């Protein structure tokens, strides 16, 4: 059975009904199609059916290096000893390095275009190509990858390829690892939930799971309700580009032919830096370019984001809203009051309780995203408890933490320590003007900029073999 | 520009070695060009009256342009750029109708040149015949999917010739080149940013196949009565090895200067024989921006070269084939002081590695063991096939051979040795592996203790003038080109980044030294050594690559001891009666040629052991004649090639290339050369992978879990249901006529085989078989096109209906075992096919690759029998996830069927004979007639199916299997096609060998039906030709 | 795993040296509640028609959609003190932890 063309509920299809008087789906017969997630232990009559991480856990730029042994070889330079990621053989963004394209069979790029013929990018992951803007994060690390691997040739000459692209890896690692945490993480939990759920670091403990619970992979998927129903592309003194300056989010979709003929990455960052995320507001939860047309040129059907991830909650057996209140040590309302004063919005309540009849059956991405923002964070209590909980054990439990002893020296860590993501933007790109930390906060051009001189740039001279 | 060119043909006496004084070649020995440039009453001589291709000023043919004097016989240079709408003015002043069909340019029917059977008006078929005193103006465009590609440079090389019968036109002499390149990259008819131009032909031009034979007897030859023409020393004598025409360095005007930006256009021509492999001597080339210094030319084979013009004197450009090199295949190039000026480097000096080799001669045992270990059969077995080789007797020699081989040494003296440690035990009959880095200054002592004089010729490094290992010339002491028996001489090779490997290619590239006193002889007396030339900053202190785990050294070859000087020695030492020796027998010549690898034969090649999870580096490299096409296959890996992903590799003379690989299944498995001559003539040895990493349950990568029902069942095969094809292309040809292939005549089988093939099933019942559609029609004897998705788990459910034992298998498609079990008559089994990234399309590679899925019952025969099918493994989001998709995917598998070859002979020759009672195997006559040459089993214009739209992608998948003389130009009339990722390469003539897997990606809109054939004489008039119907819209 | 090594593997392998492939690619997800399926095993809610979760209706995906997610897209509000590229970091640090597989 055929999930793509099919409506039939058939392995390994779990499509997702029509309503009657759908906004968009006049006819009750179609429906919006959905792949059960693989099973770790196919048709088995013991095990309970869980599933798959084809990732790292850890924060370890594996987005970048990949996280099997055949891709991570083939997104390397292997023309040379010069420590260097595979960089585009076609084309260039004003002399800067892009991704390795991948064949045109049918790949979903060939499809956002027709005649401009730009495949997918090959990257650590797979979905590198989903929207232009993680795509000009992905070639924004690549770039600084073999940045870090030039610079540490010339001041450690000794060193081979495996060595220079072992330490740059470590260095990239490193950066994602401080961004994440240093940044952004207190700007999604909030103060109150970042002190206790992520306490100050102490070192590594190797009786802390690392592992990605399943939940997460729901949960986490908060950021679907901070998306703006377009890309926003601003030119070097950071006025709208034309004659695209707002395209459309369901035009962007898998669109690798915007990244290479419509001005590189450049007016990208910018628009990501110095325009606004969507809020998440309780009556505006999430845009219908992703409500109503995900992926509206790569398929037969406009896809539904939000319905999709309580699909896929479901798909993968995720306990209800309620079991993750009390999981996280939280009340759990009963009763149409209790959810009002839970959310300190009765309206929601109500229509929660039409929906799902009760708190105990709303599914744990709703649930999650549908509770009051905490102060200074993005986030709700059950939402930070989830969130929260995942980084600390990510943290605690890596031992290659950049913190943790003997992966850095000391000298090296206060080094790192003066990174940010616009210092990277500036070492990698043709932008001169650039976000005052923290980035994620700061977005009113020219009130929250500053220029790339006054960064200070990564001191690598303790990485100095001599 | 409108270009517009007034092409003339005319026939005039042409020299094919234009003296005028006084050569000594490579290996030539002054009076033996009288075997093909001697005029008497049995020889037809050096001058031939020829058909010409000569360039007109006016529509009123009066005045000539003259033609470059080293372009020789060829027409009139011809260039088109992108979008140039270039007119042809024929004219044909010559006694019989010729034509003008041009190559990678697009035409309409009406401005073919190409006479064949395509239902088509007499309007559109005036081009296609131009009788003598007649004249046609020839519309041609050069379009955006003609032009060169992405990696491509801004010229390409192309061609163009007459076309009734197309090899005997040509070898009439009647072949240009044409020069396609970009939109601008043009000036005054001169490529922007080059120096010089030059063009260059190698081809073996048989005048026997020449139209004017027969009028070229009347008047040189002394008595037109005294000759037959079925003489093969007469056949010898016209068969003119030449580039350009020009014999035996005879080529003229090749003046070029230093620091000379040059440009090579070389195109190889001719037949099975013309087996070209062209190397400038001490000059440093590059192709599609990667260093080479032997180019590979065969018929039709489009290439092109550019060459910065170093080191300044008088050199060579010899053809590699060591039997076209003793036959005088060769030209004299200049490049002078004028004086540059520019140098580069520079380091002449810098890093010194020292190596001290010595000559010497050994007892050299091909099989140490005595045992062929594939089967565990001893070599001296009744009758069997390594037992005409390995038999010791009255006049045969056996297993044992004395040879002159390199061995290193450590110091000046050459008293004491430097030991062959676990690495080099696999290198044998090779020499030491000589290395170097970009910037060294390599000095090599050698010491010849053997009887003959000798030397060093090392092919990837600069070498002056006076340290050159071959002699050649237009015009005691220990010297380089000769070193006494007794003597010692240093060498001393300069290696630049101008000879090294640039950007575009890995960090070691594969290279050879072998002795240059007499390459045809020196080396098939063993003396052949690796080489391994590297970037700078990459090579550790003792040698080997950093990171890389294992580095191989692999030289497949058939070695022939007659062509040893040692042949004297190893006759008198091990035959019985020396006296009964007969050097002219050719049952003799074949037990002393000895297909190995390394010196090895039948699987006695140690030293090659790897883990799961090495960095595995081959370094492959190959020598001798136009039998050498080799296809060295690795069972159950898939290495990395320049992006391109394959496991069967191609080698012909002097070609040296670097596969990675990194092996992924533990198990003991082959190095088999594909060559089905080669294979049970002694070319399979054994590889072996331990567990160094501990077992692991893998398997958690399971994107895709398929099945299909495969059955190897026997049915009538018919090569040519209806011959009306046949008759068609004959007429119109006026041609008569004899069919050796297909007539019956007497007692001969014709066209109708009772052959053995795979074919689909819809279950697991095995009565319903699946109907093979309109689009896989063309598949014609090949089974089902199997699909795989980068992570699919592909289950063949085989069953052999057929009366004997068969297996399936793939070609790199990775399994669990080291061995593939057979199944038997009413047998079923199951075999798990895995599918990998490995077993995908590289980056490079277009995401749907083919791949050849077999029998390994008997790969030679079972191949023979009608086992082969096509696997297409792809990316991932290909499938659609359904079936029917807008890219058209053709199959096209180009192998001679060797019927002799078949577990089914004896079973045609009793039921389709009319005189089964005079049948004799042993016939070069009868084994001839059961060599159907085959596209997918079918012959003159016989394959259907083939029909694609106006505005479609057709992707053609073209497979290559078989033996020595299956070298296949895949040619496309109408239309060009694209390779290389994103399409970056385009060529309309392509080169497919036992072996080679490839997708070619064509873009079409001319609608008509086309010429599909591969470009080798006999192959093409042997029926190895279909047609393909592109159709305009509704 | 080897008793010294400065880099990650590739793989994750080896992090935890007490439990090796503990945040490794390629294995199943850790559970921090146990699954909750319609058979109790592997049948997802809303799988079998009629069939309640929990005593109610489930309620259908895109239903829940249409009645709660959605809104006009005039009435949305930026986020004054957040930039895009909250958002962005947010997927790309996502693609660093977790991508569930499913059958092509
Ligand atoms: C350009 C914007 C984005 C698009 C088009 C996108 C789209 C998708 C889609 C189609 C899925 C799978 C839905 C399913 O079939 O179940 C998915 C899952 C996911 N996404 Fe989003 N995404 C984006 C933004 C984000 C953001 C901003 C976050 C978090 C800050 C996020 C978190 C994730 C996570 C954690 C999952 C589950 C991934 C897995 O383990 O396979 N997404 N997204
Ligand atoms: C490093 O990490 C591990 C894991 O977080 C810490 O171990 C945890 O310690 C707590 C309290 O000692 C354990 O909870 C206990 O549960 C038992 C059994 O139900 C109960 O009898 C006690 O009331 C207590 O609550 C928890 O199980 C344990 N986790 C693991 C995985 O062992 C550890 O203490 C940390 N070490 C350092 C030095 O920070
Ligand atoms: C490897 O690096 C060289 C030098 O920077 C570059 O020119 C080349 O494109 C790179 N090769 C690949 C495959 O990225
Ligand atoms: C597709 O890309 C081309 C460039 O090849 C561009 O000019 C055109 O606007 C694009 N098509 C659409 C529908 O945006
Ligand atoms: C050409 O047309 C003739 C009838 O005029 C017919 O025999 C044949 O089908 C056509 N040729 C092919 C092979 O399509
Ligand atoms: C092969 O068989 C022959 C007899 O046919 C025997 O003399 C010989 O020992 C065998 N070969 C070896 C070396 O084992
Ligand atoms: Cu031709
Ligand atoms: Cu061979
Ligand atoms: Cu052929
Ligand atoms: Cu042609
Ligand atoms: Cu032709
Ligand atoms: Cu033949």
């Amino acid at each position: 059975v055929n999930c793509e063309t099919s409506c039939v509920q058939q392995p390994p299809c779990f499509p997702l009904k029509i309503p009657p008087n759908d906004p968009r789906i006049k006819n009750q017969a179609d429906c919006i199609p959905f792949f059960r997630s693989c099973p770790a232990c196919p048709g088995s009559n013991i095990t309970i059916r869980n599933q798959i991480n084809a990732l790292t856990s850890f924060v370890d730029a594996s987005m970048v290096y990949g996280s099997e042994e055949p891709l991570a070889r083939n997104l390397r330079n292997m023309s040379n000893q010069l420590g260097l990621l595979a960089v585009n053989q076609r084309f260039q963004d004003n002399g800067r390095a892009l991704l390795p394209f991948d064949n045109l069979h049918d790949d979903p790029c060939l499809l956002t275009n027709r005649s401009a013929r730009i495949p997918c990018f090959l990257a650590g992951d797979t979905r590198s190509s989903e929207m232009p803007e993680l795509t000009s994060m992905h070639t924004l690390l690549l770039r600084e990858h073999n940045r870090l691997a030039t610079e540490l040739k010339s001041l450690n000459p000794r060193w081979d390829g495996e060595r220079l692209y072992q330490e740059a890896r470590k260095i990239v690692g490193a950066m994602v690892q401080i961004i994440t945490y240093r940044d952004y993480l207190p700007l999604v939990l909030g103060p109150t939930a970042m002190r206790k759920y992520l306490p100050t670091y102490r070192s590594y403990n190797d009786s802390v799971d690392p592992r990605i619970a399943n939940v997460f992979t729901n949960a986490f998927r908060y950021g679907h309700t901070l998306i703006q129903p377009f890309m926003f592309r601003l030119d070097n003194r950071y006025q709208p580009m034309e004659p695209n300056p707002r395209v459309p989010l369901s035009r962007v979709f898998f669109a690798s032919w915007r990244v290479v003929l419509e001005g590189g990455i450049d007016p990208i960052l910018r628009g990501l830096m110095a325009t606004p995320a969507k809020l998440n507001r309780q009556n505006q939860i999430a845009v219908d370019e992703i409500r109503e047309r995900l992926f509206e040129q790569v398929m037969r059907i406009g896809l539904d984001l939000p319905a999709l991830n309580m699909q896929r909650s479901r798909d993968h057996g995720l306990p209800g809203y309620n079991a993750w209140r009390r999981f996280c040590g939280l009340p759990q309302p009963e009763t149409v009051g209790q959810l009002g004063t839970v959310l300190r919005n009765l309206k929601l309540a109500r229509k929660l309780m039409e929906q799902y009849g009760t708190p105990n059956n709303i599914d744990i991405w709703m649930g999650g995203v549908s509770e009051p923002l905490k102060r200074k964070g993005r986030v709700g209590p059950l939402l930070a408890c989830i969130i929260g909980t995942q980084f600390r054990k990510l943290r605690d439990g890596d031992r290659f933490w950049w913190e943790n002893e003997g992966v850095f020296s000391m000298q090296q860590r206060q080094a790192l320590a003066q990174i940010s993501l616009p210092r990277i933007i500036c070492d990698n790109t043709g932008i001169t003007t650039v976000s005052k930390n923290n980035i994620f906060m700061s977005n009113s051009y020219p009130r929250d900029f500053v220029n790339c001189s006054t960064l200070p740039a990564l001191n690598l001279a303790s990485w100095r073999e001599a | 520009k409108e270009k517009h060119y007034y092409i003339g043909i005319i026939e005039t006496t042409w020299d094919y070695a234009s003296d005028h004084g006084e050569k000594k070649l490579i290996s030539v020995d002054t009076e033996h060009s009288n075997i093909y440039l001697q005029n008497g009453p049995d020889r037809i001589g050096r001058l031939y009256k020829k058909a010409l291709y000569l360039q007109y000023t006016d529509e009123t043919f009066r005045t000539t342009i003259e033609k470059p004097v080293w372009l020789g016989f060829l027409g009139p240079i011809i260039k088109a750029e992108t979008g140039d709408k270039v007119y042809v003015h024929l004219k044909n002043l010559a006694s019989r109708p010729y034509t003008f069909h041009s190559h990678g340019i697009t035409y309409y029917k009406e401005h073919e040149g190409a006479i064949y059977p395509d239902n088509t008006t007499d309007f559109q078929r005036a081009d296609d015949k131009v009788y003598p005193g007649e004249q046609y103006t020839y519309m041609l465009l050069a379009t955006e999917e003609q032009s060169p590609g992405e990696g491509d440079g801004n010229c390409v090389t192309r061609i163009y010739h007459s076309h009734i019968d197309a090899p005997k036109d040509i070898a009439s002499g009647l072949i240009g080149p044409l020069i396609i390149c970009k939109k601008d990259s043009l000036d005054k008819e001169k490529e922007k940013h080059i120096d010089r131009e030059f063009v260059v032909m190698f081809s073996v031009v048989d005048e026997n196949f020449s139209w004017y034979l027969e009028d070229n007897i009347k008047t040189y030859c002394s008595e037109p009565e005294k000759v037959d023409k079925d003489n093969e020393d007469f056949q010898q004598s016209n068969r003119m090895y030449s580039v350009n025409g020009y014999t035996f360095g005879s080529l003229s005007g090749l003046s070029m200067c230093a620091e000379d930006r040059v440009k090579w256009y070389l195109f190889g021509m001719g037949n099975e024989v013309d087996v070209h492999a062209a190397f400038f001597h001490g000059q440093a080339l590059t192709n599609k921006n990667y260093r080479i210094d032997t180019i590979n030319l065969f018929p039709a084979t489009l290439f092109d070269a550019y060459m910065v013009a170093q080191n300044p004197g008088e050199w060579m450009l010899s053809c590699q084939n060591l039997n076209h090199l003793k036959a005088g295949l060769q030209a004299f190039f200049q490049v002078q002081e004028c004086n540059k000026s520019s140098s580069k480097d520079n380091i002449r000096g810098k890093h010194v590695r020292h190596y001290y080799i010595a000559a010497e001669e050994i007892i050299w045992n091909y099989a140490p063991s005595g045992i062929d270990i594939f089967t565990k059969e001893n070599l001296t077995a009744p009758g069997s096939d390594s037992a005409v080789f390995f038999e010791q007797g009255t006049t045969r020699i056996g297993g044992s051979y004395k040879k002159l081989v390199y061995r290193e040494y450590t110091d000046a003296s050459f008293t004491n040795r430097k030991e062959r440690g676990p690495e080099e035990e696999h290198l044998g009959i090779l020499g030491p592996v000589i290395w170097a880095e970009v910037g060294d200054t390599i000095r090599v002592t050698f010491h010849n203790k053997g009887a003959y004089p000798l030397s060093i010729e090392p092919i990837g490094v600069r070498f002056n003038k006076n340290n050159e290992g071959t002699y050649y010339s237009p015009n005691v002491p220990p010297s380089a080109s000769h070193v006494a028996p007794t003597e010692t001489f240093t060498y001393e090779w300069t290696v630049p980044k101008e000879v090294g490997p640039t950007n575009a290619d890995p960090v070691c590239l594969a290279k050879m030294y072998y002795s240059a006193v007499d390459p045809t002889k020196d080396i098939f007396t063993g003396l052949i050594g690796p080489m391994k030339i590297c970037k700078k900053g990459s090579l550790h202190a003792n040698g080997r690559q950093k990171d890389v785990d294992k580095e191989f050294y692999l030289f497949p070859t058939v070695f022939d001891e007659n062509e040893s000087l040692l042949l004297e020695d190893n006759i008198r030492m091990f035959t019985t009666a020396p006296d009964q020796v007969d050097k002219e027998d050719e049952d003799f010549q074949e037990s002393n040629k000895m297909h190995s690898m390394n010196g090895f034969m039948y699987g006695n090649q140690p030293g090659l052991t790897m883990c799961k999870g090495d960095s595995v580096v081959w370094y492959l490299f190959s020598a001798g004649n136009e039998a050498d096409v080799h296809g060295i296959y690795f069972s159950g890996n898939t290495y990395l090639w320049r992006g391109e992903r394959r496991d069967t590799a191609n080698l012909f003379p002097q070609t040296s290339l670097t596969l990675h690989m990194w092996p992924d299944t533990e198990g003991t498995f082959n190095v088999e050369c594909l060559t089905t001559d080669h294979y049970t003539g002694g070319m399979k040895q054994k590889y072996t992978v331990n567990q160094c990493r501990r077992q692991s349950e893998d398997s958690t990568f399971y994107l895709g879990e398929r099945t299909y029902y495969i059955a190897a069942v026997e049915v009538e095969w018919d090569y040519s249901p209806q011959r009306e094809w046949e008759k068609e292309l004959h007429h119109l040809q006026e041609q008569n006529v004899s069919n050796a292939f297909l007539d019956k005549g007497e007692f001969y089988i014709g066209s109708k085989y009772k052959k053995v093939v795979y074919r689909q099933y819809t279950d697991s019942t095995f009565r319903v078989p699946v109907e093979r559609k309109a689009e896989e029609e063309h598949l014609g004897i090949l089974g089902p096109q199997l699909h795989a998705d980068v992570g699919d788990k592909v289950k063949i459910i085989f069953k052999n209906m057929a009366t004997r034992p068969y297996s399936i298998h793939a070609h790199g498609v990775q399994t669990e075992s080291s061995t593939v079990t057979p199944t038997l008559p009413g047998e079923t089994l199951t075999y798990v096919w895995k599918i990998p990234e490995r077993s995908g399309a590289g980056t490079e590679d277009s995401a749907c690759i083919p791949w050849a899925y077999y029998s390994t019952v008997d790969q030679v025969k079972d191949l023979y029998s009608g086992l082969i099918g096509p696997l297409i493994v792809c990316r991932r989001p290909y499938l659609k996830v359904f079936n029917p998709r807008r890219k058209l995917e053709f199959a096209l598998l180009f192998l001679v069927f060797d019927e002799n070859e078949s577990w089914y002979l004896d079973d045609n020759i009793k039921t389709y004979s009319d005189h089964p009672e005079k049948v004799n195997k042993d016939d070069e006559e009868f084994i001839e007639s059961n060599k159907m040459h085959a596209i997918n089993g079918r012959m003159f214009g016989n394959l259907q199916g083939l029909t694609m739209h106006v505005g479609d992608e057709v992707n053609w998948y073209l497979m290559g299997m078989g033996n020595e003389i299956d070298l296949h130009t895949v040619h496309f009339h109408g239309h060009s096609f694209q390779y290389k990722h994103r399409g970056v390469y385009s060529s309309d003539v392509f080169d497919i060998f036992p072996g080679t897997y490839q997708t070619l990606e064509m873009f079409p809109r001319t609608p008509g039906i086309w010429l599909l054939h591969c470009h080798v004489t006999d192959h093409i008039h042997a029926g190895m030709e279909t047609t393909y119907t592109v159709l305009q819209n509704e | 795993c080897p008793e010294q090594d400065k880099y990650r593997t590739i793989t994750g392998m080896c992090n935890n040296r007490r439990s090796p492939t503990l945040g490794a690619s390629n294995r199943a997800f850790v559970r921090w509640l146990p699954a909750e399926y319609e058979d109790g095993f592997s049948l997802p809610y809303g799988w079998t028609p009629g069939v309640k979760r929990n005593g109610f209706p489930v309620a259908l995906a895109r239903a829940v959609s249409n009645e709660i997610v959605r809104f006009p897209t005039d009435q949305l509000t930026p986020d004054q003190e957040r930039s895009l590229m909250f958002m962005q970091w947010g997927q790309l640090l996502d693609h660093d932890l977790d991508f569930t597989p499913e059958p092509a």
